[PDB]
């Protein structure tokens, strides 16, 4: 317990320091603001353009030219500005669709990886998922995925089954491992060897069908008690 | 089979509309900044095109490889493993896929940019994923790869779907024979039928049609005297040549806008498909899935990826 | 210092027979970087560190220790 608590606290401190020092981690949030501001500024700057007319300001045209062709010039100006507005609206629509697509995935992640524990591999972070915590951010959400990663390995010899009295014994859950001379049954994600016994294995037919089965004695907890 | 990326292309604006004309460039300058947003959008599309493949395939820290001696309890992976005999390190099924797909030449201001990753690196990525899956099982998706005999990995998979391992351990020969026969059958089916890769040919055909129509738009009068800019300039006087050129400018700009919008929509759809493919690769390949009909009909055991022109192919 | 790639022609950087992880993408599997000379190098992709698990038909590798990692999305 204490080791896991210390690891978790150290990880929290590390992510806090990483966020505090480096400022380039929030690209996925700054990009939206930059795109929106750039589009708005382009739309605003599109106002001052002749589009083929004499002047970019209609006030000069109306105060300097007769109506019969000032109307043609004004019409050209309206056509240009209307086309610009149409383009801006279309770009906004597409960007909003993309943001909705992102928001749906964000909602799914919040529903699954936060309100419960997910068994989807590589969906709530690398490794085996333990939990998640949410945090707010300007126009976005930030997830902290607490996961689980194995560290130090070993080498062992194995066997699919075991003969004890002509029968074949398979592990209830885990694997058979050997440290060179003895045999043990252990779980598949954390080395903890235990003595093989009938409480860890189950029988299935004779043992001349399995391939690569090596025979060793299987302890029985009933006989020592029954002797006395 | 599902697509993952489209052709990386980019079209210049000024050269396209009325390239090789100072007068028309001066006229177009009046239209504001219409000539830059299109280039920005196309560059964004190209960047996203590279990002799709980079995200889908690059999911391994290292590059694993199979041991030289192939002893997998009777399972035979020769049809999907990379073949050193071939000059390109691609398996037999990858070669079939590459040869089953057929088919930049115009230079009116449009160009195609090569992908960041050549097909050889994609093949190497798929080989690394396949070797990791075969040897380490699924534990290489979390931390360091841990070796495990293939028969025991299959026993773990059988225990995943609610069937005791003694079912597999007593039917190893039959299961191996069925798997080998299935691999042979799918190879033959891919090699025989011709319409097995529509989902990839359609994208190429659509992009080619769009580009061809965009180029063909050049030869439209759009209400002016003629579509030849040089003839209009050299036959009429500037006072009317200006108004004549204005119509061609407007029409060509409209065509370019329509093409750009179509490209944006198609790119969004392709991005959705690529995200789906990335999820499937991260779940069906790097592990066992309990979601029904997500990684194939029936109960799921494992998956093997392969590359294909602008796409990925799964074997469930 | 002229170099001819598949994606055009690059001048100002020298070719290198080595291979590293990409810092600036160029194309066709070619990237560039600023090593340390103090020049700009242009090289080929490096997908990752080579590895080969010592797979054997009766060998296993069981972890004996874990670590908790917190990742930000
Ligand atoms: C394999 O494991 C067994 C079980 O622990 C080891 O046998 C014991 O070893 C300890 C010392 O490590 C002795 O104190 C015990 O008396 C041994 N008990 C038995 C029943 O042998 C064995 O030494 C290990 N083998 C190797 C090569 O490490
Ligand atoms: C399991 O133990 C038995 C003996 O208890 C071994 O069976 C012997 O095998 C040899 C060679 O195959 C035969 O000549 C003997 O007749 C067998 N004896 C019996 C009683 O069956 C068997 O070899 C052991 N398992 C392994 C994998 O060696
Ligand atoms: C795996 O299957 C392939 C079939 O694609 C086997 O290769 C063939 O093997 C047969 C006899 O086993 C030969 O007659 C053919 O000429 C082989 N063809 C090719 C293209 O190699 C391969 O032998 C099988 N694997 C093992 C270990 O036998
Ligand atoms: C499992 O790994 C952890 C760290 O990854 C080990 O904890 C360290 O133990 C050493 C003593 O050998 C201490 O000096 C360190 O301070 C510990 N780390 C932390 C973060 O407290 C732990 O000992 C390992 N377990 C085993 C059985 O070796
Ligand atoms: C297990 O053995 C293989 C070959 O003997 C070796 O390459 C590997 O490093 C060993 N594993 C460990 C954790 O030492
Ligand atoms: C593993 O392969 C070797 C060949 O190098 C073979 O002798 C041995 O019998 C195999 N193991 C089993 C359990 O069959
Ligand atoms: C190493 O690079 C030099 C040029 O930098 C080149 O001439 C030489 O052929 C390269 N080495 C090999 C083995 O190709």
């Amino acid at each position: 317990q204490k080791l896991i608590a210390n690891q978790f606290n150290s990880a929290i401190g590390k992510i806090q320091d990483s966020l505090s020092s480096t400022a380039s981690a929030l690209g996925k949030l700054q990009d939206v603001v930059n795109q929106n501001a750039q589009a708005l500024n382009t739309l605003v700057k599109q106002l001052s353009s002749n589009f083929g007319a004499i002047s970019s300001v209609l006030n000069d045209i109306l105060s300097r030219l007769d109506p019969p062709e000032a109307e043609v010039q004004i019409d050209r100006l309206i056509t240009g500005r209307l086309q610009s507005l149409q383009t801006y609206v279309t770009q906004q629509l597409i960007r909003a669709a993309e943001i909705r697509a992102s928001a749906n995935l964000a909602a799914t992640k919040m529903s699954e990886c936060v309100l419960g524990q997910s068994k989807r591999v590589d969906f709530c972070g690398k490794g085996y998922h333990l939990m998640s915590f949410p945090q707010s951010a300007p126009h976005g959400v930030v997830f902290l995925h607490v996961t689980y990663v194995p560290a130090q390995e070993k080498n062992f010899t194995t066997a699919p089954a075991i003969c004890h009295d002509g029968k074949a014994h398979f592990p209830r859950e885990g694997v058979f491992v050997s440290n060179g001379t003895h045999w043990f049954v252990t779980q598949r994600n954390f080395y903890e060897p235990q003595i093989i016994t009938t409480d860890n294995t189950f029988v299935s037919g004779n043992c001349d069908v399995v391939i690569g089965i090596v025979n060793n004695t299987v302890y029985d907890p009933l006989q020592p008690e029954l002797d006395s | 089979i599902l697509p993952v990326s489209m052709t990386k292309t980019s079209v210049d604006c000024t050269m396209y509309i009325c390239g090789d004309s100072t007068e028309c460039s001066n006229l177009l300058l009046q239209y504001g900044s219409f000539c830059t947003q299109l280039n920005r959008a196309l560059t964004g599309i190209a960047v996203e095109q590279d990002k799709n493949t980079q995200e889908v395939f690059a999911q391994v820290k290292q590059i694993y490889k199979t041991p030289p001696i192939k002893d997998f309890g009777g399972f035979n992976f020769s049809q999907i493993l990379p073949d050193p005999s071939k000059p390109s390190k691609r398996s037999f099924i990858e070669d079939l896929l590459f040869n089953k797909v057929t088919l930049a030449q115009k230079f009116n201001g449009l160009t195609v940019l090569p992908p960041l990753l050549t097909d050889e690196m994609i093949a190497q990525y798929t080989s690394a994923l396949l070797a990791g899956t075969i040897t380490s099982g699924w534990t290489f998706g979390a931390g360091a790869a841990l070796q495990i005999p293939f028969a025991m990995q299959m026993a773990y998979r059988f225990n995943g779907i609610g069937v005791t391992q003694n079912v597999l351990y007593e039917n190893q020969k039959l299961i191996a024979n069925q798997f080998n026969s299935a691999i042979g059958k799918i190879q033959d089916s891919l090699s025989s039928t011709a319409s097995a890769l529509g989902k990839l040919q359609d994208v190429v055909n659509q992009n080619a049609q769009a580009l061809n129509t965009l180029v063909k738009q050049l030869s439209s009068n759009f209400g002016a005297i003629s579509s030849v800019l040089n003839d209009i300039l050299s036959r009429l006087d500037p006072p009317e040549a200006e108004v004549q050129i204005d119509r061609l400018i407007t029409g060509r700009l409209q065509s370019l806008q329509t093409y750009v919008t179509q490209q944006l929509i198609r790119a969004a759809e392709i991005r959705a498909s690529a995200n789906l493919a990335a999820t499937k690769m991260s779940e069906c390949v790097l592990g066992q899935s309990k979601r029904v009909d997500f990684c194939g009909k029936g109960y799921h055991l494992m998956s093997f990826p392969q590359s294909a022109p602008h796409g990925v192919v799964f074997l469930h | 210092n002229v170099f001819q790639t598949r994606a055009g022609c690059l001048i100002g950087a020298e070719h290198v027979n080595n291979s590293y992880e990409c810092d600036i993408p160029i194309g066709a599997g070619i990237c560039a970087s600023y090593q340390t000379s103090q020049s700009i190098i242009a090289y080929t992709m490096s997908l990752g560190a080579e590895n080969s698990v010592a797979y054997s038909n009766n060998s296993i590798a069981i972890p004996t220790n874990f670590t908790i990692s917190v990742t930000t999305e």
